[PDB]
């Protein structure tokens, strides 16, 4: 109170000093049951990937994503990310996602990086210098290799020019390495563009096959169809809590309700547009979000020159939420409920007043309106005064403010 | 509850304390108004057991102890008169029952003791004698009450009945009180709806800005919302200050009508209701007060020939109080607010000078008692 | 030829519960007392949004097609009825005037006179949405004077450009949405249960 | 920077001048009430109950005070009552007499 | 009436609507004042010849 009034003396009265506000006891989140998880693992577990010149593309859409289900597993020979760190991808939303997958020899896997030059990067799958995405790679010598060599896994050694960013191309032409007129047939200085690693199980690791998947993303003028996890918690009722329902964040007392939302309705509003109820996306419940309890705190004091004692009014609060006394004005705290009525010393509200009285304490009571006096009326009785008092009654009225003037140019600028 | 906004709001300095002080000033003044209107009584006077008021029937306006122990007419008034985004409403200091104790005390004083309880200790007096003083206060002589006491009682009782029917019949009559409730409902709802306004910011939902933007951008967008909400609140507080001055002008008028029309009888023409004033009874009503002003209205006139004075022995006689009138054949004097003929006599009249100077004098006799 | 719409073509503008209250909104809506086109058939424009209704006994109408082309170059939206349920696809078919017998480059797919059914078809740029209602009526071809609100069926996250539509094949009706203010009354149970077309006349205003 | 300080200081001065206009209107209501009490309670005798202080009014004396006026209202208050039997009129010869 | 400003002024919310309510309160009160001052008489009295 001293700091509220900017003074070391506080005169007798009641003063508002702060706002009481029940704190959120815990944090809650609700979103629908985990469904439409994106089929990244169904691509990763496909029976084989293509010859790297014609790498498989799977479009991914209309699904929730958690890429950490992928990159947390040390089962791959590598899992790396580019333009963005792996953790961040669980926050993001996209219009489309792509899984881009292929087979390469263990020595050439190095060509899968931003802005690379070399056979795979230039002629099979061009990652740009500003590539955002991830590269997943593992040895597949137990899956793809065969005795005498397997040829279902070719690479384009030769092309007219370097590919565009993420470009897929099925074009082929014979490479003229010398003076020979090749004219679309194999021969001397006339090399076939789709070279074979000829994968064999006995190979050294640099010649062995590696399966690879690369993750590629776009967010467009057409809105997102992919997003991060539908986060959720337990749903604690009948306490003040921080909450989130389907992205509607707030703080309040989550209470049961009989409010018959129609099947499509998600949120409820009161007359002044303020939210009053929500659907739990994990059940059939409609919960009324009653506002979290709060009110002004005011300090009742006798004048500090006479005593240092004080009492507190928690305005409109119930004493479940906060010597204690529940009243229609709020909780009195630190004042006696004396109930016997007296003249109103310090006003409080709804018929309560409080005073400092004798062994001395602050007391709170229903105010007296003055003494009762039954007038002795009857159809033939009159009272007449036999004597008088002259009286002198002081009355005081203000007449003038202090004449003040401000130069707005000198106050604003100066 | 944003800490980010709370820190930025400091840069506006005292405004957010000053506006809370300005509303606290208005709030305290409502208990000052309610006390200056109702708390004019010195002590809680009480109604006697036998309602022996000379034929008058206050049962509609006195407390009903079987019920908040209001009168019947106070109950009609309490029946016809008809979310927490940092706003708080506060209780009045006096409860509606405490107001009904003051309107009971003011009424029970006014019935049993005339004006005397407004000028000192209350003095009991019989009701048909109090009305004789109140008639004598409007130039109608005491005997015009006593010669008509049952008729005057039936007119008063019937007129109380017509008010009970009138207030029961329509909710449109209490316009002055219902408009106070409606204007404050519109002010508070408009102040709340302005939370949803964008004020040219990216969103009016603060949690959008607190999640979608970095601090250097979020500060600009929050400062737009603060500028908007702060200008909204200043406009509301300024309208409540002006409205509180408008209601204070009505509270000082009600306090003045309480002191003059209830605790007294006012000679201020057409102040305490239309007609000549006799008395008034306060009745409590939510956010206000109702006066039942009781007034005498003259209602069935006759024309007469009149003269400013009358001659006798060449000296001119003027009426002591009253007017000279004639039924064409005989001359009489009467009190001027009710036709009651008296024979013209030297105690009904006073001499001043001679028949020459008075314009429009007439002759006849003046009788000698 | 034309017919009076009375007070039909109101729909729930947002997924919000409200109770015993009046709420105001501006959106694309069918005006009160508007001339709907009377039918008992060809390709039609979409404008900014369509109202469609029919008095079919047993879901007789086979579906609808919507787009810019309704013939190749891009995926047109295709919608089909199977009893109480609906099949949806977007495809670049190029059929003649009998597309119901023509029966594709597709990029999205989904599955859900005693009676009258009403539908609203709406692009919102925040993708494409559908609203509807089903009611019994008197055995009359003209739309009866009465009130109910069309409820959201589906959101199609498809981004298809639409400027025309056609029906796949009783009395039926077409009208067009306009940007208008409406006052909407909600009962106790969250339900839009009366309305005012705000611009209709000085009393309504 | 100066435009922010202008807007802040200017809006703060607008608030002061607006609240001084409203406060000055309350002081005008008090100055008109004082001129009315001066005109009636001093220069006259107000027959208006509880206007010139409690009791029946006799006279009042104005005294100056810094920024205001103090009235010393002299009033008569009746003080020592006795009960009596009373009647509205009295007979003498079938004629009724009133005070 | 230049539309690019009106499309911004809608974003400022209730302000430009409540100012017409405030001035309507003032405008009605000018008739109420002039009614209470002059219309105290019960009939239109007119002076004899
Ligand atoms: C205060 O809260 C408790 C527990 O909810 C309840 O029993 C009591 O009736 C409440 N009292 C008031 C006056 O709100
Ligand atoms: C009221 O307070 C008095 C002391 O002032 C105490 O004796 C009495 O028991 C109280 N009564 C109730 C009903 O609380
Ligand atoms: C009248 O009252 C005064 C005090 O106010 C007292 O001094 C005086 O003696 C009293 N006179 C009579 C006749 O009672
Ligand atoms: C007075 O009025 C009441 C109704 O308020 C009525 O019942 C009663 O008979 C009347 N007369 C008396 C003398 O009470
Ligand atoms: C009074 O006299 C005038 C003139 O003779 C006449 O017009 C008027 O009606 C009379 N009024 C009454 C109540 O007799
Ligand atoms: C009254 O009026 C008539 C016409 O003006 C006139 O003849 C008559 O003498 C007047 N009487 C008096 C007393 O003025
Ligand atoms: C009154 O009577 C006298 C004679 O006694 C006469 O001279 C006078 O004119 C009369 N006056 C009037 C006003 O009739
Ligand atoms: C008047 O008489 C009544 C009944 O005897 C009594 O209650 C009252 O106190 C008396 N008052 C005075 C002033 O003696």
């Amino acid at each position: 109170t001293k700091c509220t009034l900017k003074s070391f003396t506080v005169e007798k009265g009641i003063y508002q000093t702060s706002n009481f506000r029940v704190q959120p006891t815990e944090s809650i989140v609700r979103f629908p049951n985990i469904t439409n998880l994106c089929p990244f693992g169904e691509v990763f577990n496909a029976t084989r990937f293509a010859s790297v010149y014609a790498w498989n593309r799977k479009r991914i859409s209309n699904c929730v994503a958690d890429y950490s289900v992928l990159y947390n597993s040390a089962s791959f020979s590598t899992f790396k990310c580019y333009g963005v760190s792996p953790t961040k991808l669980n926050d993001l939303c996209f219009t489309n996602v792509y899984a881009d997958s292929f087979v390469i020899r263990g020595d050439e896997v190095r060509q899968i990086a931003p802005g690379q030059t070399g056979n795979i990067a230039d002629y099979n799958y061009k990652l740009p210098d500003d590539f955002t995405g991830c590269v997943i790679a593992w040895n597949s010598n137990n899956l793809d290799s065969k005795v005498g060599g397997n040829y279902n896994y070719l690479y384009r050694l030769f092309r007219k020019s370097n590919l565009k960013p993420f470009e897929r191309d099925i074009s082929t032409e014979i490479y003229q390495a010398g003076s020979t007129p090749c004219n679309g047939v194999k021969g001397f200085n006339c090399y076939f563009p789709l070279q074979s690693y000829g994968f064999q199980p006995t190979y050294g690791v640099g010649y062995q096959p590696y399966r690879v998947v690369v993750l590629s993303f776009e967010l467009l003028h057409a809105p997102a169809t992919v997003c991060g996890p539908k986060k959720s918690t337990n749903l604690v009722k009948n306490k003040c809590v921080n909450f989130n329902f389907n992205g509607l964040t707030g703080t309040g007392v989550l209470t049961e309700s009989n409010k018959k939302f129609l099947p499509f309705q998600q949120f409820g509003r009161d007359i002044a547009d303020t939210t009053d109820a929500v659907r739990d996306p994990q059940t059939l419940e409609i919960l009324d979000i009653t506002p979290c309890s709060f009110g002004g705190v005011s300090v009742i004091t006798p004048g500090t020159n006479t005593s240092n004692q004080v009492a507190v009014l928690y305005q409109g609060v119930n004493c479940t939420e906060v010597n204690v006394f529940q009243t229609r004005a709020g909780c009195l705290i630190g004042a006696e409920h004396v109930n016997n009525s007296y003249e109103c010393d310090i006003p409080i509200g709804a018929g309560i007043c409080a005073s400092y009285q004798t062994s001395q304490s602050i007391i709170a009571y229903t105010m007296s309106l003055g003494v009762e006096n039954s007038v002795a009326y009857s159809n033939n009785s009159i009272a007449i005064p036999t004597n008088f008092t002259i009286s002198v009654t002081t009355e005081i009225l203000p007449v003038s403010m202090t004449k003040t003037s401000v130069d707005c140019t000198m106050y604003i600028c100066g | 509850d944003s800490t980010e906004c709370s820190n930025l709001l400091l840069q506006y300095g005292s405004f957010c304390t000053q506006l809370n002080r300005a509303l606290t000033g208005i709030a305290v003044e409502q208990d000052k108004n309610t006390q200056e209107v109702f708390a004019q009584v010195k002590q809680i006077y009480k109604t006697p057991p036998i309602k022996d008021f000379g034929g008058f029937n206050f049962s509609q306006i006195l407390p009903d102890p079987s019920k908040s122990k209001r009168s019947f007419i106070e109950d009609l008034l309490f029946n016809k008169v008809t979310k927490f985004n940092g706003l708080t409403v506060l209780p009045p200091l006096l409860t509606d029952e405490m107001i009904a104790q003051y309107t009971s005390a003011l009424l029970a004083g006014t019935i049993t003791s005339g004006w005397t309880f407004g000028a000192g200790a209350a003095l009991q007096i019989p009701f048909a004698m109090q009305m004789a003083y109140r008639f004598n206060g409007i130039g109608v002589t005491q005997n015009v009450l006593y010669e008509n006491q049952k008729l005057i009682a039936n007119q008063f009782n019937s007129a109380i009945g017509k008010i009970q029917d009138s207030l029961s019949s329509t909710a449109s009559a209490l316009g002055k009180l219902q408009d106070v409730v409606n204007q404050n409902a519109q002010a508070l709802n408009t102040l709340v709806k302005q939370l949803s306004s964008n004020f040219g910011a990216i969103s009016s939902v603060l949690n959008d800005i607190l999640s979608r933007l970095d601090k250097v951008e979020a500060e600009v967008q929050i400062d737009r919302l603060i500028t908007g909400r702060l200008q909204s609140l200043q406009t509301y507080v300024t309208q409540q200050l002006i409205r509180a001055a408008e209601i204070r002008a009505s509270a000082n008028l009600a306090a003045t009508k309480m002191s003059e029309c209830v605790l007294g009888q006012s000679k201020r023409v057409d102040f305490c209701g239309k007609g000549y004033h006799l008395m008034s009874f306060p009745q409590s009503a939510p956010h206000g007060v109702v006066f039942l002003h009781v007034t005498y209205v003259p209602a069935q006139e006759k024309n007469f020939t009149t003269a400013p004075a009358i001659c006798h022995d060449g000296k001119a006689h003027f009426p002591r109080e009253g007017v000279f009138v004639s039924n064409g054949t005989h001359w009489f004097v009467t009190q001027r607010n009710f036709y009651e003929p008296q024979i013209i006599t030297t105690d009904n009249t006073f001499v001043s000078g001679n028949c020459d100077v008075v314009i429009g004098i007439v002759n006849n006799t003046v009788y000698d008692p | 030829a034309y017919t009076n719409s009375f007070t039909r073509g109101v729909y729930y503008p947002d997924k919000v519960f409200r109770s015993s209250v009046l709420h105001s909104t501006q959106d694309l809506f069918l005006p009160f007392f508007s001339n709907v086109t009377w039918f008992h058939n060809p390709v039609l424009p979409f404008n900014d949004g369509v109202y469609f209704a029919s008095t079919e006994k047993s879901n007789i109408i086979r579906g609808w097609i919507f787009g810019t082309t309704l013939d190749s170059k891009t995926q047109s939206l295709l919608i089909v009825n199977n009893a109480t349920n609906v099949v949806i696809k977007v495809c670049e078919f190029q059929f003649c005037n009998d597309p119901f017998l023509g029966v594709n480059n597709c990029t999205f797919e989904y599955v859900s006179f005693k009676n009258l059914r009403e539908f609203v078809f709406k692009n919102i740029d925040g993708y494409f949405k559908i609203y509807s209602k089903h009611t019994p009526i008197n055995l009359v071809r003209g739309l009866p004077q009465g009130f109910s609100a069309l409820e959201p069926l589906v959101d199609l996250p498809i981004g298809i450009n639409i400027t025309r539509f056609q029906t796949l094949l009783a009395a039926y009706y077409v009208g067009y949405l306009q940007p208008r203010t409406f006052l909407l009354k909600y009962n106790e149970n969250g339900t839009i249960t009366d309305a005012v077309d705000c611009a209709l006349d000085p009393l309504s205003e």
